[PDB]
RNA sequence: ACAGGCGGUGGAAACUACCAAGCUGGAGUACGGUAGGGGCAGAGGGAAUUUCCGGUGGAGCGGUGAAAUGCGUAGAGAUCGGAAAGAACACCAACGGCGAAAGCACUCUGCUGGGCCGACACUGACACUGAGAGACGAAAGCUAGGGGAGCGAAUGGGAUUAGAUACCCCAGUAGUCCUAGCCGUAAACGAUGGAUACUAGGCGCUGUGCGUAUCGACCCGUGCAGUGUUGUAGCUAACGCGUUAAG
């Protein structure tokens, strides 16, 4: 597949949603946790990037997935 | 191959009294090796082979 | 990062190891800097080829002195020069090699043209 | 033969009793048939095997209570597909049942060597 | 020497290289080899002295008759040390060393018991091992000889200190920066010893005139 | 006067910066392969020890530098047979693997994280570090609820000693274990912060490719990412570091 912007945040937001199902029962799981971190971080700076970018892919983006926009 | 079920394989590289054998002496590689400890511990818990003697 | 923060230390290297070859990166800040110390005759000779769309450039080191180099003007503290603080390293022995609005020159070729500029790196 | 997306490659070896009969053990091959096959499985087979003497003496209680010490076993070999989500009821019989004295569901896969 | 042995030092004098074996390049050497021969015939002419540093056991013999040919010394035996930086105390030995081959021409061993002109019989006999070749110098050499850098490491190091010009071992077991002439290929056997040896004594003998 | 500071004004556009387009080397995604005690959860397995049940049998057993306490004719210890429980996994095992660390080793299975390589899908600098903040975080210890075989602070007893609130010996509580949570400290050490470029080599250990080759694997020869040991230049007060730097 592709490997755009919006695509990337596409994955993440499959391979995040993915493992808080998986934590709702193994909660102790936290050597997983660290790797939830890195992706939810990784989104963080890649969206970081459309931002400046483009505000417009940002607003359409966030709409269709359902993402927080952050303050500041 | 290198498996439970092979009892040949697994035979010759079992001591007197039935105790896994050192890489050394066996020449194995190290995929080898890991093998021969995991397909010697399942066998015994089938009582294909005995834990001791 | 700073590529001639490398540039410098991929010469200074090799002669401490005693080389002949540099294979260092083409750029175009790099390609007027090696082109000083050519007239200046630090270095006996330069040459150009690629691997891939980049660009590399081959020196050639001379053959108990030691080639001395050094950095001044870095990233995190930019350092400038008026013309009447233009440096004179060890009473001419050394120089300057400084980026003006006409490109880069050398601090004697600045002494001359009567513009400052920004200094990158001192040689002796 | 290939297995599809949906589920990857078992298998399961058995100890069986030594004193059951014909006619006992084609109605116990015949449950877990049925019974792995009711779920999500493909290409289920069944080898068998001797009455080879084990290597240590077994302990086993029924459910009338009495225990019986054993030496000898029947062997049993699957070789089979079945779901992920699909194999915790087969290890669960495996330990309810009487007839059935050990249990080894693995998981066997490619490896060069 | 292998792919366990060589130095990365040589890799200017390398030409290419084979199953396990070295190859050494005969191109380089070749202009020193003139270099060699045009220092040494030039130098014999005004009537210099030179040594030769040779204790390899299979070039043991062949080092005291390359000797003979010219008026150079050898050193046939170890080194012992401070041969040339301790000359003081070599001139003492060799002084020594030159009266008991007098004092054995006289008839005071009658008058010595056994065990004493044993001792000057043992005495005599150590020097002689390793003060052969040197009877006749009289002063320090101008340009010493290497014949092994490896068992003769001492050696090389007394004419750095002392400032000595010299030849070297330059095959890939040791460091061609220790001597300024440079003649690779010499461990192979006694060919490429006498090869080398013998032509670089060769010149020796038409620069005496 | 010079030097230097502030403001205005006319020019130069390399560099920092700004603005408009471009590339792929850094980074990341999609794929296709691959090793491992990565983590969580649930099932399975044997010996060993301890206690009880009995059989056999009859005087010591056990311990120490020497002895005693202690156990024992109310039948010990030893020896076969049997019930049950708890905790921990010899051999494999290292010059070994994974993980950010702390740490992870009897077996499988489920869900799940990360890394490496290949290449012809793609992205187009989306990078590094990180004050505050947040998470994880050996043992010990605490708050409830369970469990407790063995070992063992404390506390007793028997000895050694001038003394012995110790070292030794016999018994032994908390705790050591599980599930919820607190505590957030260690020589938590590689006593060495992270990222990046460059800088001689020798040995051999994995993981994954390439080519030769017996093309059955192997072996041999090399690339990449790691992991150990010697060591050149260079650094270092010295010891020593040394391509995984303390250059
Ligand atoms: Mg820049
Ligand atoms: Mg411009
Ligand atoms: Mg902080
Ligand atoms: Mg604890
Ligand atoms: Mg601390
Ligand atoms: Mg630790
Ligand atoms: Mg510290
Ligand atoms: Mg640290
Ligand atoms: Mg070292």
């Amino acid at each position: 597949n592709k490997g755009s912007v919006e695509f990337q945040v596409f994955c993440f937001t499959n391979k995040i949603r993915r493992l808080t199902l998986h934590l709702e029962l193994h909660k102790k799981d936290y050597s997983s946790q660290r790797g939830l971190r890195k992706t939810l971080g990784k989104r963080q700076r890649l969206l970081a990037y459309l931002l400046k970018i483009n505000g417009v892919r940002y607003k359409e983006l966030i709409s269709k997935l359902n993402i927080r926009e952050l303050k500041t | 191959r290198i498996d439970y079920r092979n009892m040949s394989l697994i035979s010759r590289f079992i001591s007197e009294q039935g105790k896994i054998l050192s890489r050394r002496v066996n020449r194995l590689t190290l995929k080898q090796q890991r093998l021969i400890t995991s397909a010697i511990k399942q066998a015994r818990i089938l009582s294909l082979l005995p834990f001791l003697n | 990062k700073d590529t001639i923060a490398d540039i410098i230390t991929c010469i200074r290297n090799a002669d401490m190891n005693r080389k002949g070859t540099v294979r260092i990166v083409s750029t175009n800040i790099t390609e007027n800097i090696v082109k000083i110390l050519l007239r200046e005759g630090f270095i006996e000779n330069a040459r150009k080829h690629q691997e891939r769309n980049k660009y590399f450039l081959v020196l050639t080191l001379r053959h108990l002195n030691t080639f001395h180099l050094k950095r001044v003007s870095r990233p995190g503290l930019r350092i400038y020069s008026n013309y009447q603080r233009i440096p004179r390293i060890l009473g001419g022995m050394g120089i300057a090699i400084l980026s003006t609005s006409r490109g880069i020159m050398t601090d004697r070729e600045a002494r001359l043209e009567g513009i400052g500029g920004e200094i990158l790196c001192y040689i002796w | 033969p290939q297995c599809p997306p949906g589920l990857r490659q078992y298998e399961t070896m058995a100890v069986l009793r030594p004193d059951m009969t014909e006619d006992e053990r084609l109605t116990l091959t015949q449950k877990y048939e049925e019974l792995l096959v009711a779920g999500g499985a493909m290409y289920v087979e069944v080898f068998n095997r001797g009455v080879i003497p084990l290597a240590y003496s077994i302990k086993r209680k029924n459910k009338a209570g009495e225990t019986n010490n054993y030496l000898d076993g029947i062997y049993l070999l699957f070789t089979y597909f079945t779901k992920p989500e699909s194999i915790s009821p087969l290890e669960a019989a495996l330990v309810t049942d009487d007839d059935v004295i050990r249990s080894s569901s693995f998981k066997i896969r490619k490896r060069k060597y | 020497h292998g792919t366990r042995k060589w130095n990365p030092r040589m890799s200017p004098y390398i030409s290419a290289k084979c199953k396990g074996i070295h190859i050494i390049n005969l191109t380089r050497t070749a202009r020193f080899l003139s270099e060699a021969c045009d220092l040494v015939f030039d130098a014999s002419s005004r009537g210099k002295q030179f040594l030769i540093v040779g204790t390899k056991n299979k070039a043991a013999d062949s080092v005291a008759r390359a000797a003979i040919r010219a008026r150079c010394h050898y050193v046939n035996k170890k080194w012992l040390g401070g041969m040339l930086t301790n000359w003081s105390t070599t001139e003492t030995r060799l002084h020594k060393f030159r009266d008991l081959r007098m004092e054995q021409t006289a008839g005071r061993l009658a008058r010595l018991p056994k065990r004493d002109a044993a001792v000057v019989k043992r005495q005599l006999s150590h020097l002689q091992t390793y003060l052969g070749g040197i009877k006749y110098m009289t002063g320090l050499p101008d340009i010493v000889i290497i014949v092994d850098q490896q068992e003769e490491y001492t050696a090389l190091r007394e004419c750095i200190t002392l400032g000595i010009p010299t030849i070297c071992l330059i095959d890939t077991n040791c460091n061609p920066d220790l001597a300024d002439i440079s003649i690779p290929a010499n461990d192979d056997a006694i060919a490429s010893i006498r090869l080398i040896l013998t032509k670089l004594v060769f010149a020796i003998c038409e620069g005496r005139s």
